[PDB]
Order: C-alpha cells, then structure tokens, then sequence
C-alpha cells in the first residue's frame, strides 16, 4: 500500500487498519487483566 | 490509422517486453488520466502478469 498509492488515500487506508488493530489490542488487554485477578484470588487461598 | 467500432472492439494481449511509461507527458494531452487501484504519477515500478 505504501509503495502503490498516493498520500491522500493512503491516509484513510492506514487509519482503517490502525483502528482495527487497536481495537483488538484493547480487547486482549482486558481479558488478561481479568485472568490475572482470578489467579490472585487462587493464590491467596493457597497461601492461607 | 484504423481503430475499432463500438460493438466489435479489439482485444490486444502484450507480455515479455518492457513498457516505458515514463514517455507519457509527451503526447496529445490526455484529458482523462483517471486511474483506479493505481496512482499513475511516476509509479511504473511494478511487475504485472
């Protein structure tokens, strides 16, 4: 895409791609946080 | 000298050669240079099938 198109349309193409990838990253981060919390609870029970 | 008509337009197939697109701003000035999927200004660096 970089080697092919002009700036004015390459802009909108890369904005679309960036938006999608950022959405995916945010979802993954949220899932990891929830799993970490559950693991913390299990660890406290084991320590007790 | 002779082109084709509306209904019986000719099909031409070209390969195994080099298409010097650099000599393009040298003819009867193209009123239409509408190019989709492609940015035509000095980007003749791709190999088509």
């Amino acid at each position: 895409i970089l080697s092919r198109l002009d700036p004015p349309e390459a802009e909108v193409q890369i904005d679309r791609l960036i938006t999608g990838r950022l959405q995916s990253l945010q979802t993954y981060v949220t899932q990891q946080l929830i799993r970490a919390a559950e693991i913390r609870a299990s660890a406290n029970l084991a320590a007790t | 000298t002779r082109f084709a008509s509306v209904y019986a337009w000719n099909r031409k197939r070209i390969s195994n050669c080099v298409a010097d697109y650099s000599v393009l701003y040298n003819s009867a000035s193209f009123s239409t240079f509408k190019c989709y999927g492609v940015s035509p200004t000095k980007l003749n660096d791709l190999c088509f099938t």
